[PDB]
This record gives structure tokens, C-alpha cells and sequence, in this order.
């Protein structure tokens, strides 16, 4: 492939990280709409580390907002089941986070 | 957990995407992690609650935006009232140790929205964000206090910020006066100003030619200036060719000017104008909206054409012959994006015609009170301007009425995203996200969805805006059929105890709407109060997580919680001129 040029790890080489599932799905976003983001959730985290990796700033862009996207509209426990998270609070620290949030206009 | 495995850089770009402050505060929730990816990646806060109180003032260390951007102090509570003010010695030790404790919690603040009933406020908030402070807004809906010098209001900021470039005077109440000895007073701090708002809370006659002049002479780096003017040209101190000239040669890096009259022929001559744009290369963005009419504008059109090839969006009220088919005025400047026309009285079907084939670039489309346009005008331009045009707004037109008005929008019915009509009674609006209704009072809703507006699947919000039967209602229940419907706006402050009537027919029906989120309510005006019925009516809104009506209620407002399962941002907003206390 030519495309090369829209990773900076490559611009700045004038890849023993990535596998080849996520490399062919970064080399195929490189074909330069959001129906590439249909990808499942291990293989999307795994697109954003090679992207970063990569230094694909486009390509960061879009899956950090899928991510983005992901999360909003969710209740805080439908957050920690969409992302296999342990709320990690006790209930006096999460009380302190719930109040905390009231200082701000929703 | 394959997002906590990511970098935590990742995790906060991540949340740097999430922009809605309810799913914000939820994440925050979600793990302790999560809160720190929230904390340091969110961009603004409207700080809610009274930050007096030892509440605010003893929160955590970690409540904390690194990088926080815009902070929104002018809706903290009580709304309105004095914040940080000195109006003995045992106050400033108090109102330091706040602005202090703000500063802790937003130490990174370049635009600041704030609440500034006196100087003081400012004197006290600025020291801890000068150095990084770049737009500052200021509100006040509450008179001017008299005993102030002139400029008094802004003179804190000019002489700290040393890094603001726009100032926000838009909705805060002062005399032209303040603004005028303020701007000139200080050449360090004005010369460097980029961006000005003068709206002054829309409360004034308008900024006269002998201001203007002195304003734009010491502000030689504006390019954005929002300015209400005298236009009037039976004073003789009212902004003409010669105010425009000097403004242009003034501010010879203006890109967005807009500025309006306050509601015969003005003392802005087509010759005037010609050589006005022929000193404004870089102008992206005009306003002329006027009472008084500026006559056969086409050939100053032509010259905007000719010498601002970057215009974009062209807002132009009273202007006369702006396009006449025998291309011609309007209809050259290829380059428009949006074109809004109030009182033009000459502008034909064949002037849209003429601007569906010049315009071609254009996305929003507008006339107000231009009484020869028909249906067929509106037909022809939203099928010409198909690929592109996705707001209209058809305001006041006397051959336009609303049937025919959206028969005529059919052409682009699936494709338009934000409409404005006005209601007047002589398929799926696929894409219609935003909607503004324009009522005369005694006036009914209901038939607006037989005359169209059957079905709107993505409508969030609506506005409406009033300009009779006993057992008549205005018909509110009717947008129940609309499916996503969130956000509703319903101003009756110039619709018109006595007014219980009225507030009843307006409001019933209200409870219908399954999915309403946020209403802004304004009852209407003789301190404006709801009455009992309107409280009822809408403690029955189940739905609603917001609500800000702009007058009072002496009816108690932990009612509204106690009966509203999920009501959460509540205020009482007097934002008009003048405010109570």
C-alpha cells in the first residue's frame, strides 16, 4: 500500500504492536460512512490503542467517539455493564461524586 | 474492564467527546476512574446553587476542572442577586476567600459568563483568571445603579484582563454612555479587542453616530461587532453613510457586523453602502436590520458581490430592490450560505427565482413581511435549492399563509431541518429537528396538523411565540403525536386573576406530552407572576427535568419538586428589562 502517509508513526519513519485483524481494518479506514464503526467492542478498543499507536489522529477521533457515544444517555450501573466496570466507590465517596455533580446545570 | 485498560489519555479523549452534562455527570458516577477522566476533560460548567453557601465552599480537592474553558456564573442563586459585592471591612475577607475557592475549582477559566450587578463583582472575581481570560459576558436584567460614573461597570476589566478580546455585553443592562468613556478610557486593554456584543439587555434607543464613531476609533482589531443603533433620521446624531464609513475605515478588519435598529427613509444611502464594502474586504457576516428603509439596494448587493468576495451570511431588514428579474442584486452573491430579508415590499416570485439560480450555496433562506411573495416563489426556490437548503423561515408574508406555505416547502419536507412560520388560517418532515410557531392571541394550534405538520419523527424542540371561547383551549396536547419531542419554549409575555384565562388556554394540554424534558416558560405581562391553573397545569409535566419560567411564583417552589418525580434544574429567571428583587 501506498495511505501510508495519513499514519505520523510512518511520516516520522523516513509494526510488531498491531495484529492483523485491527491492521487491515486501520489500512482499510485509510481508503482516502460511519457504518465502519458496526465493529464489536473488543475489536473497536483494540482499533483505538492501534490507532493511537499509529498516530492516526482521524481515525482516534472517530472511535474515542464512538466510544463518546456509547456512554451518553446511560445510566451510571448500564455504564459499568456496557464496559464490564466495578464501581469502585463507597457509598460515602459516591455520595460525595452525586453531590458534587449537583453544582452544575444539567 | 477493556476501556479502564486503556491509557488513561485515551479514556479522557474518550469523554472529551461527551458533550451532554447529564451523561457527563452519570460517567462520573460509573467508577472513580471515570470521575477523574470527567473532572479533567470537561470544557464548561453553569454552576448551580448559591457558592455563599458552606456547601459549595467545603466540597473536595477533587472537585476539579483542569481544563474547564468556559465557566457560567450568571445563574447562580438566589438568581440575579449580588455576587462578590461590597454594597464593613469583614465582606471583602468573605467574597476573597470565594473567588479564591472558585479559582481552586476552575483555575484554567478564558470565558467567563457571569451575573454583574456593580463593579465590584468583577474587581473581585478577575485577579485569579487575568492572566487567562479572554471573552467575558456580562448579564444584568436589573437597572443600572445611578450613583456609578460612567464606564464604571466595565472599568474592573479593562484595567485587569490583560488577555480579553471579547466582551459580551449583549444581555447586560447599562447606558451607551457606560460603554462609550470605558472603550475610550482605555486604549491598552480596548486596542486589543477582537469581539464586541452591545446588545445592552435590548433596553435602549440604540447607540447614536457621536458613540459609534468614538467606539470603532478605539478598537482598530475588531472584526466581530454586535451593535443596536439609532438609525432614526429625524435625529440628527443617528448612524448614517458617514457613521458607516468611519466605522469601516475604523475597524478595517471587520469579518462580522450586524448591526440593528430598536423598533420613512434612512439617512444609509445605496452609494454610502458601495463605498462601505468597498472598505470591508474580509466581511463575512452583515446585519443591517432597519425600521427606516434604505431604497433600490441592488446595486450596493452588487458591490457586496464585487468587493466582500467572503460573504456568507446576509441579514438585511427595510432594505428595498434587493432583487428584481427583468441576475441581479441579491441573486450575485454566489457565495451566500444564509440570506434573511425582512420588509422587503418590492421582492417578487421572480426575485426567488433569481436567487434559487445565483445562491447556490445557500442553506438558510428567510423573509419576514415581504407581502408579493407566493406560494410559487417558495415552490420554485426549495426545488431549485434542493441539494443545500435546509432552514427556512417564512414570517408575515400576507400572500403566504401556512397551508400553502408548507405545501409549497414540500420540495424539501425530508431534507429541512429547522423551520419558523407563523400560524395564519386565511408525509413525514423526515429531517425537521427544530420548529418555531408565531401566534396571534385567541389563536388556535390545532389546525396546524391538518395544514400540514402531520408527522414529525426527529422534532426535539419547539418554540412558540404569542403576538378566545370560553371551553376553547389552545391545543397543546395535539404535538403529543410528535414522538422525540423534549424541548419546548412557550413565550406568551407578549400575549397580553385576570390572567389566569388566558394562561389556562395556553397552557392545558400540557400533561399530553409523554416525552417534554425542558420547557422555558414566560407568562404573560400586565413582575410578571403564573397564576394557580398554570401552576397546575404544569405540575402535571411528569416528564420534566427542567424548568425555568421567566417571572415569579409566590406559590412555593418545593411544590414543583414534591410533584415533578424527576425534576432537577429549577429557576425563576426575571431575565427581562426591568428586573425585580
Amino acid at each position: 500500500v501506498e495511505v501510508a502517509l495519513e499514519s505520523q508513526t510512518i511520516a516520522h519513519m523516513v509494526l510488531p504492536n498491531v495484529t492483523s485483524k485491527i491492521l487491515a481494518k486501520v489500512i482499510e479506514y485509510c481508503k482516502r460512512d460511519a457504518d465502519f464503526m458496526k465493529i464489536d467492542q473488543a475489536t473497536l478498543f483494540e482499533l483505538i490503542l492501534a490507532a493511537n499507536y499509529l498516530n492516526i489522529k482521524n481515525l482516534l477521533d472517530l472511535t474515542c467517539q464512538t466510544v463518546a457515544d456509547m456512554i451518553k444517555g446511560k445510566t451510571p450501573e448500564e455504564i459499568r455493564t456496557t464496559f464490564n466496570i466495578k464501581n469502585d466507590f463507597t457509598p460515602e465517596e459516591e455520595e460525595e461524586v452525586r453531590r458534587e455533580n449537583q453544582w452544575a446545570f444539567e | 474492564s477493556a476501556i479502564l485498560d486503556l491509557p488513561e489519555p485515551l479514556l479522557l479523549h474518550i469523554l472529551s467527546f461527551l458533550t451532554d452534562v447529564r451523561s457527563r455527570h452519570r460517567a462520573a458516577l460509573a467508577c472513580g476512574r471515570m470521575r477523574a477522566a470527567e473532572r479533567a476533560t470537561r470544557s464548561e460548567l453553569s454552576l448551580r446553587g448559591d457558592p455563599r453557601s458552606p456547601g459549595f465552599l467545603f466540597l473536595s480537592h477533587a472537585f476539579r476542572f483542569p481544563a474547564l474553558e468556559h465557566l457560567d456564573l450568571s445563574l447562580v442563586s438566589p438568581w440575579g442577586h449580588p455576587l462578590l459585592s461590597s454594597v464593613p471591612e469583614a465582606i471583602s475577607e468573605q467574597n476573597a476567600f470565594i473567588a479564591a475557592r472558585l479559582a481552586g475549582c476552575f483555575p484554567a477559566v478564558t470565558s467567563l459568563a457571569v451575573y454583574c450587578r456593580d463593579p465590584t463583582t468583577l474587581a473581585n472575581l478577575t485577579p485569579h483568571w487575568q492572566a487567562s481570560l479572554r471573552r467575558v459576558k456580562l448579564v444584568r436584567w436589573h437597572q443600572r445603579p445611578p450613583t456609578l460614573p460612567d464606564g464604571a461597570d466595565l472599568e474592573p476589566l479593562l484595567e485587569t484582563c490583560a488577555a480579553l478580546r471579547e466582551l459580551d455585553l449583549s444581555e447586560f443592562y447599562c447606558w451607551t454612555e457606560d460603554v462609550v468613556r470605558a472603550l475610550t478610557t482605555h486604549p491598552s486593554a480596548t486596542a486589543a479587542l477582537t469581539h464586541l456584543d452591545l446588545g445592552l439587555a435590548a433596553a435602549t434607543d440604540g447607540f447614536k453616530s457621536s458613540e459609534l464613531g468614538p467606539i470603532a476609533a478605539s478598537c482598530p482589531n475588531l472584526r466581530k461587532l454586535v451593535a443596536p443603533c439609532l438609525f432614526n433620521p429625524r435625529f440628527s446624531d443617528c448612524v448614517g453613510d458617514d457613521a458607516l464609513l468611519s466605522l469601516a475605515t475604523s475597524c478595517p478588519r471587520l469579518t462580522v457586523l450586524r448591526l440593528s435598529e430598536p423598533f420613512e427613509e434612512a439617512a444609509i444611502t445605496v452609494a454610502g453602502l458601495v463605498a462601505f464594502f468597498a472598505a470591508l474586504p474580509a466581511l463575512e457576516d452583515f446585519t443591517m436590520d432597519l425600521q427606516h428603509n434604505v431604497l433600490e439596494a441592488a446595486p450596493a448587493m452588487e458591490a457586496l458581490a464585487r468587493r466582500c468576495p467572503r460573504i456568507k451570511f446576509l441579514t438585511l431588514g427595510s432594505f428595498q430592490g434587493l432583487c428584481k428579474a427583468s441576475l441581479d442584486g441579491v441573486a450575485v452573491c454566489g457565495g451566500l450560505e444564509s440570506l434573511y430579508m425582512k420588509n422587503c415590499q418590492d421582492l417578487t416570485d421572480a426575485s426567488l427565482a433569481a436567487i434559487g439560480r445565483g445562491c447556490r450555496r445557500l442553506a438558510k433562506f428567510g423573509i419576514h413581511g415581504c407581502d408579493l411573495v407566493t406560494s410559487a416563489g417558495i415552490r420554485r426556490l426549495a426545488f431549485t435549492l434542493r441539494p443545500t437548503l435546509k432552514e427556512v423561515t417564512v414570517l408575515h408574508c400576507r400572500l403566504l399563509h401556512t397551508a400553502e406555505c408548507l405545501t409549497a416547502l414540500s420540495p424539501i419536507r425530508d431534507r429541512i431541518e429547522s423551520l419558523e412560520i407563523n400560524c395564519v388560517w386565511n408525509g413525514s418532515w423526515e429531517m425537521l429537528r427544530s420548529l418555531s410557531l408565531w401566534f396571534s392571541a385567541g389563536q388556535l394550534l390545532s389546525p396546524l396538523i391538518s395544514a400540514g405538520l402531520d408527522s414529525c419523527p426527529v422534532l426535539e424542540e419547539i418554540s412558540i411565540k404569542v403576538e378566545p371561547a370560553p371551553r376553547t383551549i389552545f391545543g397543546l396536547s395535539d404535538l403529543a403525536g410528535f414522538p422525540v419531542l423534549a424541548k419546548m419554549k412557550l413565550d406568551l409575555s407578549e400575549a397580553v386573576m385576570d390572567l389566569s384565562l388566558w394562561e389556562r388556554f395556553y397552557l392545558h394540554g400540557i400533561e399530553s406530552l409523554q416525552t417534554l424534558y425542558e420547557l422555558d416558560y414566560w407568562p404573560p405581562q400586565d413582575h410578571r407572576s403564573l397564576t394557580l391553573p398554570a401552576v397546575g397545569l404544569i405540575q402535571r409535566c411528569v416528564g420534566l427535568r427542567k424548568l425555568f419560567i421567566h417571572g415569579t411564583t409566590h406559590e412555593h417552589f418545593m411544590t414543583f419538586f414534591l410533584s415533578i418525580p424527576n425534576l432537577r434544574d429549577m429557576q425563576l429567571r426575571e431575565d427581562y428589562y426591568p428586573a425585580p428583587e
